[PDB]
DNA sequence: GGGTTTTCCTCGGA
RNA sequence: AUUGAAAGUUCUGUUUCGAAGAAAACCCGCCU
């Protein structure tokens, strides 16, 4: 599995919106519990949901799959990720509904043979024979770092008129988030049953699907996910990034504290010792000059990280 | 004939048990009423040679009582429950001092667990008349008006204070509703009756 | 994709700045990007009028309401759409008359909403001496963003695509005057 | 004598059971009628009989007398208050049955010198020459207070299981929570005094010597009742009792205070105590009041705090 | 005797269950009568029975007795406390039934010579010659404190499902939070002492020798109750428990401490203990207090910090 | 036994869900009774059930057992923990039903010889001869700390929509933030040991041989719970979790550590552990402390840095 | 212009 | 001092064992 944590610095941004009141457009906010020298406090800070991140990742995956030559569904070529959820989508795409439990496997294989998105990002179909497939990429809310006693975030409103008057909420924060991607189950059915004709093509295309899934992380690591990008282009830059490639489950430390790379490396080594693993590699990109450790590979950009992940 | 009226409270109730299965009497016999009065003068003696009960000389104190609330009859040993209720007693007969001093000290109507109480008394002189309206219970031969719907027949005793001796069987009509227990008035045309403080009394 | 960054030498906004001591929250004057968008579109109109590129009747005066309201459509004489299939026609029916709606995007809300996101993306101005960045998608000028069956009129757009992309390239000079990368 | 009226508060109790049906043990209840605007409502309220109170008081008196060195019957020391009722009890104890009526007094005093409980508790020997004796403490039923238009009492059933490893173990217990009140009288002046009329018989001087200690023990035995050491099923169902109000009158003439069924029962009993003292030419009348529920009191009373001070003042006077 | 009262704060607990309806498991509830400024009211609150407490105490006593070396019955080594109640238990253990009343004492001694549980926790045998032995430890229902006007307790239901791959599995569990209070009593002066009246029987010398060990084990067994390992459903609903206040009195005379309903129940208990020692002519009266909620206690009272210290002090004295 | 308590800080999480109303997905909430300077109050806070923790632990145990080589049941290889509860599961796995009580032991041994999950996590079979096996791991609800007067928790709702090109798609999700605390217990002295009383049955030699491997796997499986991979909705609501404080005690006698409600629960636990070892005549008692929030711990206590070191130390000893 | 779609709602011993 | 006097229906007992509300989804499209 490929896990990682990353920090971002975003200034003058409006990337996620909520229902508006009057002529004021609101930025999403959420509560957080933070520990200070005086105890524990509850505060309100702007946040960005992970749905936008998933949508951007899936769109980039569609683009890369179409460029390479992998099959893409009809409703997925247009950027509408309804997937094979309702009867209308199946009718448009042209796939019969499952008859019972025993046929479900076949259905899943067919769904995996037409759209890569339903294979990597998972899908759900509700009906007489519901079919589920959990996403192989996991994301979370983008939260400002809960470090020290003062949260490095701010939110205000701005005034605009048309030459007819409205207000727009604008926020600045130091966002941090982590991701996980298990590449050992891509193009592998998750429904229990018997062998079904057509899996040979899946086995042949597994390498291409894995390569495309690895390449698709460039969209998330570069920062093309948010909306309102036409007139509120955020200013983004990279500060710190840690990526771990393992053969056993492992979760890196969150980016709340300044010391989360060396702790992650030590925990990774000790967990490899404990769980009898066979592969554990770490990659670190550092630009803010924090402590890292010794005997760890250091990179300079993100494209090198993507290339190294692809090659290994 | 002098007389004295008294009002009484009851903590939980009275549980006089029928003589001769242990059924209970709906309303206490006058024997208990006169024993409660004899308690004032004969405290400390549980047996005096007549042997028999000490209250063998208070057999000429004719007096009655009645309820002034709502009560229930229970069998769980027949008992009557009328907590926090009222009971009016009229003593009509020794001089005024005897009645007004024994009456202010009335305790334990009935059994030892059947605690009683005295609220207030008053004294006066009675008058004898022979058509009057009454509430208190009376004997059997007393005549009642043309309607007869709220009367109960009970057996009581007279000369039975001496233990080891059987009490006399006498029928006595109580104007009572069986369920729930209450008292109902009855105009009486008899030969021997007494008026006391407005509330008329019928004897025979 | 034409992109780059530009440097030059009252409304205020917060910023999360980084110093040797760590992180701080400060307040600095800023300028909104809608003003730059208006200036860029005005210069685009001025450049387009120098050639045969069509210019909208309402957009002839410097009032970039585009075709948001029915009043603009009525004063410019373009029919409202009937169904979803008609959308592409409506789209070309408003791309064949104005270059601003094509480049900077437009919309029409109603029974059959029509959308076209901008091919030019801009942002706020923050002092470093101001610095900012832009983004220009050179591959989707005069290309119908709506999906559907082909409708008559695409040939004219194919003919004028070269002139339209030339105008989109040229119009950046207004913001440049007051580092570029192309693919 | 001494009289008292006490108001308690009990929760989660099973202190008086009745005949069990199936796997269910039932509580003891009494019917009461509550007056309403529409009419009357008959209800069943949990009660506690006075026999349990008498048993607890007698057991406490037995223990106190044994600790203080006073004669106690052989069968009474085993917490078996059969008392000298039948011939077998006398045969075990070693007392000769009364000869005739004139010697009956001779019997009574003798019984009073072998078992202290045969005096405070009182005995009733049956036979050809029956002998009578009245308990020197009178207790009433423990009943909820009918106050206002509602009864603060309840009765629910609880379901209990026995565990085993080879199933082949179910029972039900009735539990209650009410607001109990009860009253009592104690005539200490008649302690150690023979209650059969006749001529004096040798053996009364020792009773004269023992009168003080017997009265002190009888008064001491009230602490157990006023502290809540009565009832059954206390091993697994231990109730949580509490004291709310208490009025105790020390007099020299017969008297009984009003029941604690109204929200005001201290003032009225004070007024009627004064009237009774005036009528009966009384020289001894003292009032002791304990108040925890904040009800009106009046004037002319001594304010106490706990139950121990009440017993101390009862012993002193 | 060793008496005591104690408070507990329990959150997110399901420790006592009742019969379930549908897919809902119900928590035990009981009525309580509570006094407010507007009068008296009746409410419903979650409760915990004392049977579970007794079972936990007896199981801990079995464990401690087996560890020390005291005899434990065959059916008691396995945690099935049927004791010597039915004929099957006697047949399994191997003890003959009593023949008549005179033999009953012997039977009891034998029962006390094989199982410590039947000696400390009591036992009952029904038959031709019934034998009774009251438990030396007394407990009661665990009730939320009836303080003020608002009861600090709450009960709700929670939703649970079971995962499956072929849907063809839904239940609800009641969960409560409360401030529980309860009291206990343990007389250690009657441990390993027959309660049946009769004559001397061979084998009592071993009981006299082992009396000290039995008393020590009985005292040590209270750690389970004072620590809080009694309730069921502990595999997935591990309750969060903590101690708030505790008062223990060791006396030579009967005495009952004040319940923990009110904030002022320690100083009142101490004053009552002193006055009762004065009244009843006692010789020993000691009090131990564990306080964590910062309420008034008084002066001249020993203060502890934990429960193990209390157990050690109880053992030593 | 290995007991422990631990604190977690979780932000922007939706890990346990309940039935949804309309287009709003609800986060589980429960009532709590909390003590403030003004008395006692009842509040509502988000909670997480222990069923998810048990499911995650059992799934990790399945994975580790399959990797090592221990037998795993057919229905347990697929992550469906119905175990041997219904007749369909036995039919699929291929184990005959118990005939009577005497055969139960054999059945249990066979079930323990095929699936490790039915051995560590316990199992239940209902029928003519019911068979029970309590879980050797005990967990509870994950509760925000009830510290001080203000609960450090919050819950709100968030708005989400689905994009479409032909409108004809809106939902709300509840999100909570809290400082969770929870405790666990695991008795490793009964792993691979039948809990049903009876006679020796062939096949226990293999259980004795594999006991060490089963114990090692059970100890290793705690890494999943101590690392924080248990909750659902992890695809798009990946919680942010970190460790604050952790105490683990390894003993030979029963013991429960103090809950993590108060800042001082490590030093109290150590003192209580020492005193309990003294009281109960124990032979082994060790404590491990992981501290990151800088609270008082004490002296003479082993201090660690991560969780893997704790797992290694637990395995070695 | 959209403000939610299925799927299961306890099994047993006293 | 009353059909009154004398009388505990008391003793022993876990509703216990076990089970994820889980998978799918952009408030985004122009305004000095």
């Amino acid at each position: 599995m490929i896990s990682g944590s990353v920090r971002f610095l975003v200034n003058l941004e409006s990337l996620n919106g909520v229902e508006s009141i009057g002529n004021l457009t609101k930025h999403r906010t959420a509560p957080v519990v933070l520990k200070t020298s005086t105890g524990y406090l509850v505060r309100y800070v702007p946040v960005i949901s992970g749905e936008a991140l998933a949508h951007a990742y899936q769109a980039s995956l569609v683009d890369i799959a179409k460029k390479e030559g992998l099959p893409v569904g009809s409703l997925s070529s247009q950027y509408e990720f309804i997937k094979f959820s309702t009867d209308e989508a199946l009718k448009i795409e042209g796939i019969k509904e499952p008859k019972d439990y025993n046929d479900a496997r076949r259905f899943e294989v067919e769904v995996m043979l037409k759209d890569v998105i339903a294979d990597v990002g998972g899908f759900m179909y509700a009906g007489g024979a519901p079919v589920r497939r959990t996403s192989r990429i996991k994301l979370g809310y983008m939260i400002p770092a809960l470090r020290g006693d003062e949260i490095p975030a701010q939110l205000e409103a701005q005034f605009h008129v048309r030459f007819a008057i409205f207000n727009v909420e604008v926020s600045s924060a130091l966002y941090t988030f982590s991701f996980e991607l298990d590449e050992d189950l891509i193009a592998v059915p998750s429904t229990f049953g018997e062998k079904v004709k057509g899996e040979e093509e899946l086995e042949r295309q597994k390498a291409k699907r894995v390569k495309s899934a690895i390449k698709a992380l460039y969209s998330l690591l570069s920062g093309n996910f948010g909306g309102k990008r036409s007139r509120f282009l955020p200013s983004m830059k990279l500060m710190s990034l840690v990526v771990t490639k393992t053969d056993f489950p492992f979760m890196p430390e969150p980016a709340h504290d300044d010391d989360y790379i060396k702790t992650t490396i030590m925990r990774l080594g000790k967990a490899k010792g404990v769980l009898n693993g066979n592969l554990a590699k770490a990659y670190v990109i550092n630009n803010e000059g924090i402590e890292v450790g010794e005997g760890v590979t250091v990179l300079s950009t993100v494209e090198d990280l993507v290339v190294k992940l692809e090659e290994e | 004939m002098i007389y004295s009226k008294v009002f009484l409270k009851l903590h939980w109730g009275f549980s006089v048990v029928k003589p001769l299965a242990k059924p209970g009497f709906y309303l206490p016999p006058p024997t208990t009423l006169i024993g409660a009065l004899s308690y004032g003068k004969f405290r400390g003696v549980d047996n005096i040679n007549l042997y028999g009960s000490p209250a063998y000389n208070f057999r000429n104190i004719m007096a009655t009582a009645r309820l002034e609330s709502e009560g229930v009859y229970t069998e769980d040993t027949g008992k009557v429950y009328i907590p926090n209720g009222r009971l009016v007693v009229v003593y009509v007969t020794i001089s005024k001092e005897e009645l007004e001093k024994l009456c202010w000290s009335i305790t334990r109507i009935g059994c030892k667990e059947c605690l009683a109480s005295v609220e207030n008394v008053e004294v006066g002189e009675a008058k004898k008349v022979s058509r009057v309206k009454t509430r208190y219970y009376f004997r059997d031969t007393v005549k009642v008006v043309g309607r007869k719907e709220f009367l109960e027949y009970v057996t009581f005793w007279e000369n039975g204070y001496i233990w080891g001796k059987e009490g006399s069987p006498v029928r006595y009509i109580l104007p009572i509703t069986t369920y729930p227990l209450a008292s109902k008035e009855v105009e009486v045309e008899a030969k021997e009756a007494y008026e006391v403080g407005g509330e008329y009394v019928v004897f025979s | 994709m034409i992109s780059g960054s530009v440097r030059f030498l009252h409304r205020t906004a917060p910023v999360v700045l980084k110093t040797s001591t760590g992180y701080l929250v400060r307040y600095v004057p800023v300028i909104s990007g809608e003003a730059l968008a208006h200036a860029y579109q005005a210069s685009l109109v001025d450049i387009a009028k120098k050639e045969g590129l069509p210019v909208g009747s309402l957009s002839s005066q410097y009032e970039f309401i585009k075709f948001s309201t029915d009043e603009a459509l009525k004063i410019e004489g373009i029919k409202e759409p009937k169904d979803y299939n008609d959308a592409r026609r409506f789209e070309v029916e408003v791309m064949l008359k104005d270059v601003i709606a094509d480049v900077g995007g437009f919309m029409y809300a109603g029974g059959a909403p029509v959308r076209r996101t901008s091919r030019i993306k801009l942002g706020y101005m923050i002092p470093a001496l101001y610095t900012f960045s832009f983004e220009l998608d050179e591959d989707l000028i005069a290309v119908p963003s709506t999906f559907g069956e082909k409708v008559k009129g695409e040939e004219e757009l194919e003919r004028q695509k070269a002139k339209r992309v030339k105008s989109a390239i040229k119009a950046l000079y207004s913001l440049l005057s007051g580092v570029v990368t192309k693919t």
